[PDB]
Parts: structure tokens; sequence; C-alpha cells
């Protein structure tokens, strides 16, 4: 009793190296035996396990955040919207409201960003990038209001989409770029919660992105890859939003990502044979719920009607136990440092854990205390699901440019 | 030239071959978000960068610049941009740019501007002269890196370069035979060359990789690749795996073989199969062995398993 990674048996999910040992193996034997010196400290001490959000330390680290950042976040002056996302995304799954005028400088920032041709850029006059324009769509709808919604010009916006579009059926990041399925997602989320989506825009991509998928049953980032968690999702979550989920052997990667779970350490990892981490909270476990949606839609009769196909208790203790910095911020894993983005996706991850949705059933398990549950999150934008329904519904308002 | 961390580096606001262009400092607004508490030093690269950006200019001194510009932040693709109008522009030797781009990678790998510059160079010279041994470099520093791999297949794909890739991938599986970047390459060169639907092939790969699961069981990667090569054919058609499975239990059991004998039976069932209702039972054994002592962080999987092959095989 009563948390998984405690338990006396656990123990038995230790690494088992056959006597032979390779670079693989010492580094997994390694972040092992970090982890289980975590799990082990309780007994050690002498004192009884109590799981706990520290959700007020989070929350001051990302307010400040919000306006002001060390010369440590240099190596990101190329990605301010994402900083953005990140913080504001993490606020909201921590249920804390945004100030209005937070809203309206973040707005002001986001419109300084965009660019004349479309897109938004990395900062204030950099060019247009996909990720950054994901980002700032993101931000945007987050906030929500009218002023937010009106930043972006739509018109351009799918000027540039076109201007990255290739005739194999993929995209460029940005105007002298390179190809990569991260490009579709980032393309197929804007334009859809937009609606700036044409008959053509995607002609060809579903089967650019099918083309990823190898051996194996994830997605590589290029066809011939290997797979990792970061690209199957935007593969997946690309598709879901085209419809086309079905070009996938949805079996196959249902297979993958369920093998990427760390039997020991709970969390998930990137691709096989690597470490555990972290922000793999969503990548990997924001599959379930988009495969769920999806074997559904094909009427698979076989599905938890309470559950995600992933340890989900095992999940949540990984976080709260393995990723919190105790002066606020989430990580990748014990002995990492705390940032922004491992506090975005740590608590999206989490959220995604504690949130069961198919219809009409829900239900949550919630490890810890009570006050541990988040907002929900929507597995295909990772904003909240409001944002999500309240946006697309203000943009249908308008037609898809050109009409 | 003069080299960033040089005790003798300047500031460009304090350099005189720089007095006649006035730097143009960020546009963050009266009221900043997310605004990072530049260095000193970042602050005045970028202050001076912005400015050859906005007037264009397409000088040695500007190309210079982009280069202390990289090297504070290496992810700013705006500044990389720049720098190859300035290559081309300035007619720069591509050779003595191919020299910088291998330092610059050596130094910071995981990053997606640095290899996309090197690929558009070996575009531009037509030629992959140096790139296999310097892949390898980089690799054997970290066998792992996804760049690496990525660029490894571009070149050898664009430029036809499959001949000795099969030997290359044996080395670093012998060097550590759960690196699954190394599996995904094997994969990769044999059916991009003879292809697997061939028996001889197919063959040697499959003994291969039992004799690899065999020396070290619990080895995924090899479990996954052997899945892999035999799974879109159907494995029940390949009716001695069972038994070749099914014979090292007691001296090579994992969850991985337990889990294999469960895909085995699914396509066994999934074709109208011998003793239907029968080989439908061992798999559920197997799945609640998986689900409730053997593998229960796939609980949740291994439940749906039994259940979805209960729903379409028993009845
Ligand atoms: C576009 C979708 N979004 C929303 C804005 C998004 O965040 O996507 C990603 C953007 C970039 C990335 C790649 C990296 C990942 N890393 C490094 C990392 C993460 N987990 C383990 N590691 C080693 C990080 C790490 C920290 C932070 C912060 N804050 C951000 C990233 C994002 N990027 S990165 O290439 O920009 C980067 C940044 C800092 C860094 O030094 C630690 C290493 C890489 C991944 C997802
Ligand atoms: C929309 C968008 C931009 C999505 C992000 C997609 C994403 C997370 C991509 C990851 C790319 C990759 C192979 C990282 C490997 O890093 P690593 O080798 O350090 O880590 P690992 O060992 O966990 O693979
Ligand atoms: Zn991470």
């Amino acid at each position: 009793e009563p948390l998984y990674s405690l338990r006396p048996e656990h123990a038995r999910e230790r690494l088992q190296d056959d006597s032979v040992e390779t670079v693989t193996s010492i580094e997994q034997a390694k972040v092992e035996e970090k982890i289980q010196e975590v799990f082990s400290s309780y007994k050690f001490n002498h004192l009884v396990p109590r799981l706990v959000l520290q959700r007020e330390k989070h929350f001051h680290y990302l307010k400040r955040g919000l306006r002001q950042l060390t010369d440590a976040y240099e190596c990101l002056d190329a990605s301010r919207p994402w900083l953005c996302y990140w913080i504001l995304h993490s606020l909201e799954l921590l249920d804390e409201p945004i100030p209005q005028i937070v809203a309206t400088d973040v707005c002001q920032f986001l419109e300084l960003c965009q660019s004349p041709d479309g897109g938004f850029g990395g900062g204030p006059g950099q060019y247009p990038h996909l990720a950054p324009t994901y980002a700032a769509v993101n931000a945007l709808c987050i906030i929500g209001t009218e002023e937010a919604y009106n930043v972006i010009n739509r018109e351009k916006l799918l000027q540039y989409l076109y201007s990255l579009k290739q005739p194999d059926g993929s995209f460029l990041m940005h105007v002298g770029g390179e190809v990569d399925v991260r490009s579709a997602y980032c393309a197929a989320s804007v334009a859809s919660l937009t609606n700036i989506i044409t008959p053509d825009l995607f002609e060809g991509t579903a089967e650019w992105i099918a083309r990823c998928q190898n051996w194996e049953g994830g997605i590589g980032g290029v066809p011939g890859m290997e797979a990792h968690g970061g690209y199957t999702f935007c593969g997946l979550a690309a598709l879901v939003i085209l419809k086309k989920e079905r070009s996938l052997n949805l079996k196959s990667l249902l297979q993958w990502v369920t093998s990427r779970q760390m039997r020991f350490e709970g969390g998930f990892q990137g691709r096989c044979n690597k470490l555990v981490d972290g922000c793999y909270s969503f990548w990997q476990a924001g599959l379930l719920p988009l495969l769920h949606r999806a074997l559904h839609a094909q009427g698979d009769p076989a599905l938890s009607m309470s559950h995600w196909m992933f340890h989900q208790q095992a999940l949540q203790e990984y976080i709260l136990m393995c990723c919190q910095c105790p002066a606020g911020g989430l990580l990748d894993k014990p002995g990492k440092s705390r940032d922004f983005y491992h506090t975005c996706y740590c608590l999206s991850g989490l959220s995604i854990a504690q949130h069961f949705g198919s219809g009409a059933m829900l239900h949550d398990v919630v490890m810890g205390v009570p006050e541990n549950v988040l907002q929900p999150t929507h597995p295909v934008y990772n904003i909240g699901p409001d944002k999500v329904i309240q946006a697309t519904t203000h943009f249908l308002q308008k037609p898809v440019p050109g009409f | 030239f003069l080299s960033l961390d040089s005790p003798t580096y300047v500031l460009y606001r304090d350099r005189a071959e720089w007095a006649d262009i006035d730097p143009v400092p960020q546009n963050d607004g009266p009221s900043p978000v997310v605004q990072i508490i530049y260095s000193e030093k970042f602050r005045d690269v970028y202050d001076y960068f912005r400015a050859v950006l906005q007037r264009d200019e397409r000088s040695e001194r500007a190309f210079k610049l982009t280069r202390d510009a990289i090297e504070l932040n290496a992810a700013n693709y705006t500044v990389w941009h720049f720098r190859r109008v300035l290559l081309r522009s300035l007619q720069k030797d591509l050779q003595e740019e191919m020299n910088y781009i291998i330092a610059i990678i050596e130094e910071q790998p995981k990053n997606y501007q640095v290899w996309h510059h090197r690929r558009v160079l070996v575009e531009w010279l037509k030629d992959p002269s140096q790139e296999l041994e310097f892949i390898a470099d980089i690799l054997n520093q970290d066998a792992k890196n996804y760049h690496a791999w990525q660029h490894r297949q571009w070149v050898i794909q664009e430029f036809r370069l499959w001949d000795n890739e099969l030997q290359y991938v044996d080395q670093l599986l012998k060097e550590d035979v759960r690196n699954n970047s190394v599996w995904n390459q094997r994969h990769f060169v044999i059916s991009n060359t003879t292809g697997y639907s061939d028996r001889a092939v197919l063959e040697r790969e499959v003994q291969y990789t039992l004799e690899m699961i065999k020396l070290v069981p619990h080895n995924e990667s090899a479990w996954n690749y052997l899945k892999g090569i035999l799974q879109d054919r159907g494995l029940s058609r390949y009716p001695n795996l069972l038994n070749q499975l099914l014979d090292l239990q007691p001296s090579h059991s994992s969850p991985y073989l337990i889990a294999f004998l469960v895909d085995i039976y699914e396509d066994m069932l999934e074709n109208q199969c011998d003793n239907k209702e029968d080989i439908l039972n061992k798999a559920l054994e197997l799945c609640e062995i998986l689900a409730k002592e053997k593998d229960t962080i796939r609980k949740e999987y291994w439940r749906y398993i039994g259940r979805s092959l209960q729903s379409k095989h028993s009845r």
C-alpha cells in the first residue's frame, strides 16, 4: 500500500543487464539508482509519504518569469513566444487568472513579433518561423479576449503557410529552413484554430506524415528516422486535426507508446533504450487520449471507460516525487535544473494523467492531496479545452481567407 | 578574428571600425514581457546585428559579426539566414565555411540550425566526401544523436553512399547492442538496398537477432527489430518461431518473450488458425500474467489486449 513506486515488489522492476554492460545500461542504472533514493527517502527518514503539488511556489516562479528572465534564457532569445506559451499555459493549468493588463502586454509583445508577411518570429524584428507562430497563436488563445484574437492577421498567416508548403505534402519550418513532422503539426494547429484551412492546404500532408511511421510503430522526424515521442505526438495530433488518423497503423503505434513508460521510474522515455524525462509526461502520454478518441471512432469496444492506456498513477508519482523543484518550477529528472519548458509539460502531463474523458464517461485519478488536481488540457493543442472550443467558435465567424 | 572569450575582447560599441553605424536597441515596448536580462556582451553584439540586418549591410564586418551572434545564440535562425545571404553575396569560400560549421557542430551538436547549415553547404558544393567520417566523429561522442543520424541518412540517400553502412552498423552494434539508433540504421540500410522480401537476407537477419537476444535477453531493441521485420508479412506465417521461443523460456524468459508469444498468437487467431478457442486461452493466460505480475506498468494495455482478443476470437 498505497504508492505504486514504494511497494516492496517494485524493487523487482529494476534493470536486468544480463551481466552485459554497455553505455546504455550503465546510464539507465545511474538514473534508477537516483530515483530509488527518491522513492526510499521517506522510509530512511521515517516519515509518512505525502505527495503535494507545490502550487504557490510554482505560481511565484511563473508570475515572475512572465515578466523577467535571467541571462540563462539568452539561449531562448529567438523563442520568446515559446516562453509566453509555456508560462501562460502553466498558469492556466494551475487555475491562476491572467490580469487583464498582463494579457494586454502579452498581446502587444506578440504583435511586435508578428511579421508583415505573416506568422510570428522569435522576437521583435525576427523573421517568422512555425514554432514561434504556434506558440504565439496558442498564447493568444489562452488569453482568449477579442483583443488577443484580433492580433492575428489571418490572411497573411495563410500566405505564410502556403509559402512553406512542399510538393510532397510536407512543410518547411521557415523560409530557407528544412522540413520536419513538427512543421505539419504547427501548420495544422494554427490553421485549424484560426479557420484558414483551404481544400488544398494540406493535400499530401497525411501521406507524408504516414511515411514517417517506422518498423517500431512510432513516428520519426522524417521518413527512415528513429521513432520519437516528440515527433510521434506531432504526427498523430496533426492527423487528428486533418481527420486522417486512419493512415497510420494505430495498433503498432499504441504498442510503441505504451512500451515507452518506464517500469521502474513510472515516467516516459522519448525513444527505446533512452532515459526517462520529464516533458514526455506530455509528449508520450498525451498520445493515449488521442489514440482513445481514434480507436473509439473505429468502434473499438475493448476500450476502458474509466482509464487511459498508461499507468496514470505511476506517472503522477514520477512527476510529483521526482520532477518538482522545492523553490518552484518542474524539471526533467532529479538533479536537473528547473525551467519553464518542463514546468509547462510536466504539468500538462500531470493533468492528462488525472483526467479521463470519453464522451459521457468522466473519471479522475488524483494521487496525493486532492488540492493537486489541475485544470484539464486539450490533448491536440495543449491549451484548455474551453480555450479551444471558444477559439474555434470565434474564428468560424469569419470565412476561410480567399472566400 | 577577435574571439568572444579572448581576454582582449572589446565591445562593438568601443570599436573604431564600427563608429559610422548606430546600434539598434531591441524594441520591446513600454512594458515588456518575458524580458531577458542579457549580459552586456550579448546585448552589444545583438544591437549591432540589428543595425546591419536593417540596413542589409552585405559586408565583411557584418559577416564576422554573425559569427559572434551565432556563438551567443546558435538557435538564432534569423542570424543563420543572414549569414547565408552574406556567404553568397561576398562570395565566401565554402570550404572554409565547412571548416567553421564542423567546429560549431562539434561544440553544439544538439541544435537544428547548425546541421541545416551544414546540409545547405553540402548541397551548394555537391560534395559529400567529408560527411560520413565527420558524422562518425560526432557519433563517437554521442552514439544516439538524432541530428547526426538524420544527416547521415540524408547524405547516404542523396549521394547513394550505401556500400559501407551495414559494416558501420555492425561496428556500433558490437560497441552497444542496446543502441536503438543503430538498430534503426540497420533497418534503413537493408530496406533501401537488398530489402527484406528475400529469404536469404530475412533469415540471416533473424538468426543475428536471436543470437543477440540470447546474449542479452532483456534488450528490447533486438526484440522490436525481430518483431519489426517479421510482422507485416504476419507472425503466423513463420510456424517455427513459436517453438523456438517456447524453448528459451526457463533459460531466457522476460516480459518481452511472453509479449512476443502473445503477438504470435494474435496473428494466428487473426488468420483462421488450428485449435482456435485453444490458442486463445494460452494468450489470455499470458496477458494476465503480464498485467498482474510480469509487466504491470502496462496493466491497462494488457487488459485491453485480453479484452479485444476475447471479443473477437471466443464464442
Ligand atoms: C513548438 C512547441 N513548443 C511550444 C513553444 C515547444 O516547447 O516545443 C519544443 C521546442 C523545442 C524543443 C527542444 C529543446 C528541449 N530542451 C532540452 C531538453 C528538454 N528535455 C530534456 N532536455 C535536454 C529544452 C530544455 C529547457 C527549456 C527551457 N526553458 C527549453 C527547451 C526547448 N528546446 S531548446 O532546443 O530550445 C533548448 C533550450 C535550452 C537548452 O539548454 C538546457 C537546451 C535546448 C522541444 C520542444
Ligand atoms: C511542435 C514541436 C516543436 C514539438 C517538439 C517535438 C520534440 C519534443 C522533438 C524532439 C526532437 C529530438 C529527437 C530530441 C532528442 O533529444 P535528446 O537526444 O536530448 O533526448 P532523448 O534522449 O529523450 O531522445
Ligand atoms: Zn525534457
